[PDB]
């Protein structure tokens, strides 16, 4: 029934029942006034953007240009839309990219797994990450310490080869050759076999 | 233990301790 | 829909593999242990006081 | 169609043996490979026969077979008529089986009787004529049935156990006569049978519904009687309204548990060869409808 | 799914990096506290920083939804990186060969039903496009921390570390004025 | 000699099964004004995952009329099982054409009478040419797959005795039983029935078995064909 989160080193867990951002939302603006909080300048901007419209301004309730407090459906909409921003509820995802993730991440981690309990399954990997991290960013910094850069260096990550046509994350299976080649960990993952 | 049609038999004895040295002492 | 122990099992698969000695030295075999056994599952404990 | 079957004696007919095998005529003889002529080697069961490897063997290599009517005979000719399915033809009772007004006929490997002293008939040198032996249903099916009954039983035991099991299942009472199966050892035949069983069983014991699992223990805890007295004391080792009734589910897995049933029985049942007509008083000889 | 897989560990490493390396025990310098922001009657009642959110951001969280993705739990990181990103200048549309609010396009696509679905998914994509490059260029600058903290400060009033996660935990970061 | 049976059968249906000698099934149908529809083995082709890709192309191109269309569709909508659906009625040889079709069948007969296999569907047990031999109709269950497509055979064999027919087809079609095993665990809710039936229509001398192709509308097929051939019907007995 109830929901438990301690991530806090000095606070005892929380105790909220369902929906947690939601409903911390909702709590923080009832139980304490509102009106007197005001969010960055990155919210003050976007609210002149906003306001600017007014059908925009009908559905968001922005009355005030030059007030810097933000509304409380303009910030639902915003957390909303970020969460979406991952899934498409278009096509049933297979698997969330935490479990991806830690897969392609495990490959490497299998090796100091066999000095310890062998994990079937994905939680007693999830509590291994304080210990399985630092081999990670010692390799992660070595391959910075050794990349000579064959592909472009203005930046080091992974899609970086996208065909400026191709607009879409989808695959329109097929995948255009060399488009994954500028990222250094797949470089490192393909090195070490 | 063994066992071949005509009867005949071989065994050998192991120590728990062997088999199970490193496997059951990372549990 | 779930599938069986079978095709889980076979895809888990093994990853270890050990060599040991009888009591006198005669004869050497091998051991297999399977990552998805119920023996790791049942979180028993082991000791060899002397 | 080969609708006759010559067969040709290689050895001399002595008048005695051509009287005793004039005596034989309308009898029932298998045929293994159908062909239009045949030599005297294959009339009969003896080259197949062996005492050392499995009745189960010798069942199914009878049971393979084809099967033939006796014809009157002439000097080094004998000859063998097909039957055709569906005719009515007349036949001779090989064995000492008493036989019956309208029950089904099949057709099983010699079995043991209680004098041993089987006659020999058509000793032609080293080879000896053997005739297989016709059973009513009820026999037939009860030998099978105890036969991998025994297959079932005796695995993984020692024979100390198996001794006393083997005696008690081994003779079988039908209709006053006693009678015993000859070899019946293990073989790879009988473990692919015993295999479909045991998958058979399996899945019939998974399928089964709710109510066919609950019905006997409501009905005895309802009634008393005793046929029930008598489950119960088998059970007894062993041993409200329904949560979900379902008539459309339960049609379609009672349907599955019929063809589990069905494949269960397969294993037991021999094939039908004849259905008779009445029977003549001295149990000697039959008229029937031959069957393929 | 290897590239979601990739890009979520690209920013479950980088997540470490800002984290785990201070403590969350420094001294509060702004006025962002969850008992102002609730009372005093909830917070009454109610090792390594990364340590505890496996405990309850990533332990329970999977058990009761498996489909929840890095997006769910850590909103915080999509303006930043957003940010940052537009701070490179590089567009989606040359990628090195108007409008600096993504998140708004998106919002309007997804609210008015003129929009096309095809359209709809295309800036639903380009969003993330924009998140990955805005990851690229953090993680390709040798310092990812004080970069981090002083975009965080000018442009969402993140005075504190402990003040920080809460930010990236739940998307937002109030203040008094 | 031969029982002669005559039926009627939409145009749609017949181009390809007009070649004299073909194999004919009937098949039952919700629908109430098409209560039965007349399906030729060569139609159960264009289904069975026994037959390759270019005669599955093949089978495609030619059967595009509505009827036959429809007569797929419902073939398709029956819930894992066809053979509560299907009934065999026999070899055939005279078809007249026409909007609407007329065909004989014999379903007790050995009076060209030859019968036609597509050579995809062909199999034997046994390399040994047995000088008597039967030949059988079966249909199988595939079970590894996310839903169940069937696989259709016709076969020859010299085994008579059913049980031993069944211990033989056990033996080679193990990976079928252990798929229907599969499927009873893994989707509990459903309970398929069998994994094969077995059907008997065949008496025929070995040494008239041909192979031979066969056109239609300048389409090419390859066949195996039973000459000298006799129909002899039987119940559809189900195995596992």
């Amino acid at each position: 029934v109830p929901s438990y989160f301690g991530i806090t080193q000095n606070d005892p867990f929380i105790r909220f029942h369902t929906d947690f951002r939601g409903e911390v939302v909702n709590t923080m603006f009832e139980n304490a006034s509102t009106w007197t909080f005001s969010f960055g300048i990155w919210y003050y901007r976007l609210k002149r953007g906003l306001y600017t419209q007014p059908r925009w301004k009908r559905v968001y309730h922005l009355a005030q240009m030059d007030n810097f407090s933000i509304s409380q459906e303009l910030l639902l909409g915003v957390v909303n839309a970020l969460e979406n921003v991952t899934v498409y509820p278009t096509y049933d995802c297979v698997l969330s990219d935490l479990e991806a993730a830690a897969c392609l991440l495990a490959a490497y981690g299998h090796a100091l797994w066999e000095g310890r309990d062998p994990p079937d399954s994905v939680a007693t990997v999830l509590g291994e990450l304080p210990q399985l991290l630092p081999r990670l960013a010692d390799d992660v910094s070595r391959e910075i310490a050794a990349w000579e850069g064959p592909v472009a260096a203005g930046n080091n990550y992974y899609a970086y080869r996208d065909s400026p046509d191709l607009r879409y994350y989808m695959p329109l299976r097929h995948y255009h050759p060399g488009t994954f080649d500028r990222h250094v960990l797949v470089r490192l993952f393909h090195k070490r076999g | 233990r063994l066992v071949w049609p005509d009867g005949s038999y071989r065994d050998w004895e192991f120590l728990a301790r062997d088999l199970l040295r490193e496997e059951m002492e990372a549990n | 829909d779930e599938v069986a122990r079978t095709d889980e099992w076979k895809g888990a698969g093994v990853s270890r593999l050990r060599e040991v000695w009888d009591v006198q030295h005669r004869v050497r075999l091998r051991v297999l242990w399977y990552v998805n056994s119920f023996w790791r599952s049942r979180e028993l404990s082991y000791d060899d006081h002397e | 169609m080969e609708a006759n079957i010559f067969c040709t004696f290689d050895h001399k007919l002595s008048i005695a043996d051509v009287g005793k095998l004039t005596k034989l005529v309308a009898a029932v003889v298998p045929i293994p490979q159908r062909l239009h002529l045949i030599k005297h080697y294959q009339l009969g069961l003896h080259q197949f026969v062996d005492h050392t490897r499995g009745y189960v063997r010798l069942r199914g290599l009878l049971r393979n077979m084809t099967l033939t009517l006796m014809r009157r005979v002439e000097g080094n000719q004998i000859l063998l008529h097909v039957p055709t399915h569906g005719l009515l033809y007349t036949v001779l009772n090989t064995g000492p089986v008493t036989w019956e007004k309208g029950d089904a006929l099949c057709v099983l490997p010699p079995l043991f009787h209680g004098p041993l002293a089987r006659e020999n008939l058509l000793t032609l040198g080293q080879w000896e004529l053997v005739l297989p032996w016709i059973v009513p249903m009820p026999l037939a099916l009860e030998i099978n049935q105890r036969l991998l009954i025994m297959g079932l039983f005796s695995l993984d035991r020692s024979y100390e156990e198996v001794k006393a099991a083997v005696q008690q299942l081994q003779t079988i009472t039908f209709r006053d006569a006693t009678f015993t199966i000859p070899d019946p050892v293990i073989d790879q035949h009988l473990l692919i049978d015993m295999k479909t069983a045991c998958l058979s069983m399996s899945m019939v014991a998974n399928l089964a519904s709710e109510l066919t699992m609950t019905y006997v223990r409501k009905l005895a805890l309802e009634d008393s009687s005793m046929l029930l007295v008598k489950c119960q004391e088998l059970l007894m080792r062993l041993d409200a309204r329904p949560q979900h009734v379902s008539p459309d589910d339960e049609i379609a897995r009672l349907s599955a548990l019929f063809v589990m049933l069905r494949q269960l029985d397969d294993l037991i049942r021999e094939q039908v060869v004849f259905t008779v007509c009445d029977v003549s008083p001295d149990n000697k000889s039959a008229t029937c409808i031959f069957k393929g | 799914y290897l590239r979601s897989g990739l890009t979520c560990l690209a920013g479950l490493l980088l997540l470490w990096k800002v984290t785990n390396a201070d403590s969350v025990f420094a001294p509060r310098t702004g006025k962002f506290t969850l008992a102002d922001l609730l009372g005093s009657d909830a917070v009454a009642g109610g090792v390594r920083n990364f340590e505890f959110l496996v405990r309850y951001y990533i332990g329970p969280w999977y058990a009761r939804d498996p489909a929840v993705t890095l997006s769910q739990l850590f909103p915080g990181l999509a303006l930043l990186a957003v940010t940052e990103s537009v701070r490179s200048g590089w567009d989606p549309s040359r990628r090195e060969d108007s409008k600096s609010n993504p998140v708004a396009d998106y919002m309007f696509a997804q609210s008015s039903k003129q929009y096309g679905d095809l359209r709809r998914l295309e800036v639903h994509d380009a969003l993330l496009f924009h998140y990955e490059h805005g990851l690229g260029r953090l993680l390709s600058v040798t310092l990812p921390r004080h970069r981090v903290s002083t975009l965080g400060s000018s442009l969402f009033n993140v005075n504190d570390i402990y003040e920080l996660l809460y930010f990236l935990v739940l998307g937002f970061l109030p203040s008094v004025a | 000699q031969a029982l002669t049976a005559r039926f009627f059968v939409p145009e749609g249906l017949v181009e390809f099964e007009a070649q004299p000698g073909a194999l004919l099934i009937r098949m039952e149908t919700g629908c109430d004004s098409p209560r039965h529809l007349y399906i030729s083995l060569y139609l159960l082709g264009i289904r069975a995952s026994n037959v390759s890709a270019s005669t599955r192309c093949l089978l495609e191109s030619v059967y595009t009329a509505s009827a036959a269309r429809a007569a797929l569709q419902w073939l398709d909508l029956g819930p894992h099982l066809l053979h509560r659906r299907l009934e065999t009625l026999g070899c055939v040889k005279t078809v007249s054409l026409g909007i609407t079709s007329l065909l004989t069948c014999v379903m007790r007969g050995y009076l060209v009478f030859a019968l036609m296999i597509p050579k995809d569907m062909y199999l034997t047990w046994e390399e040994t040419r047995g000088r008597l031999q039967y030949v059988y109709l079966i249909i199988v269950y595939d079970y590894d797959g996310p839903e169940t497509r069937p696989g259709i055979y016709v076969l020859t064999s010299s085994i008579a005795h059913w049980q031993t027919l069944v211990d033989v087809a056990r033996g080679k079609f193990a990976r079928e039983r252990c798929s229907f095993v599969n499927r009873r665990i893994t989707r509990p809710r459903q309970i398929p029935l069998c994994t094969g039936v077995i059907q008997k229509l065949g008496w025929c001398l070995a040494d008239d078995i041909h192979t031979s192709f066969l056109v239609h509308k300048e389409l090419k097929l390859s066949v195996v064909r039973l000459d000298n051939f006799s129909v002899e019907l039987g119940d559809f007995r189900e195995f596992v």
